[PDB]
């Protein structure tokens, strides 16, 4: 049997496997930083996204 | 209030925010566009035994 798909990844910097990398990049998040922390918003530049 | 690189039209006076809230405004003794940020706010927690 082959697990090589679900098993961790050691290459990439979070251990997330194959599959789990697809997922993650398949949904698209707003804004998953969570890390604005009022310094990005204090320039108004339209990169700025809602 | 800082210096903005708003491409404010010459008939424009104002800018607006998706709330209506003004977000850029021109000061009327020299023709200069000005961004407006509030102040610095957050909320404070208090972790105790
Ligand atoms: C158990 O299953 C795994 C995965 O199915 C097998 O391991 C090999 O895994 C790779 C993919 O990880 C297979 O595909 C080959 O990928 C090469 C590049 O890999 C990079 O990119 C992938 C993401 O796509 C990363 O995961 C990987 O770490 C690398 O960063 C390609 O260069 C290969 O192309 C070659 O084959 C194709 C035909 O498929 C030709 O058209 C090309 O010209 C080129 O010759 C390839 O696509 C690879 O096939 C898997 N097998 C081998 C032998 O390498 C395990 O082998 C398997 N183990 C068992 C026991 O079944
Ligand atoms: C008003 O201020 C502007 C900006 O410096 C100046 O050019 C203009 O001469 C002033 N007008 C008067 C009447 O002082």
């Amino acid at each position: 049997f082959n697990f090589s798909q679900i098993l961790p990844d050691p290459s990439k910097p979070s251990k997330r496997s194959f599959i789990e990398d697809l997922l993650f990049n398949k949904v698209t998040l707003a804004d998953a930083g969570f890390i604005k922390q009022y310094g990005d918003c204090l320039g108004d530049i339209a990169a700025r996204d809602l | 209030l800082t210096e903005s690189n708003k491409k404010f039209l010459p008939f424009q006076q104002f800018g607006r925010d998706i709330a209506d809230t003004t977000d850029a405004v021109r000061d009327p003794q020299t023709l200069e566009i000005l961004d407006i940020t509030p102040c610095s706010f957050g909320g404070v927690s208090v972790i105790t035994p």
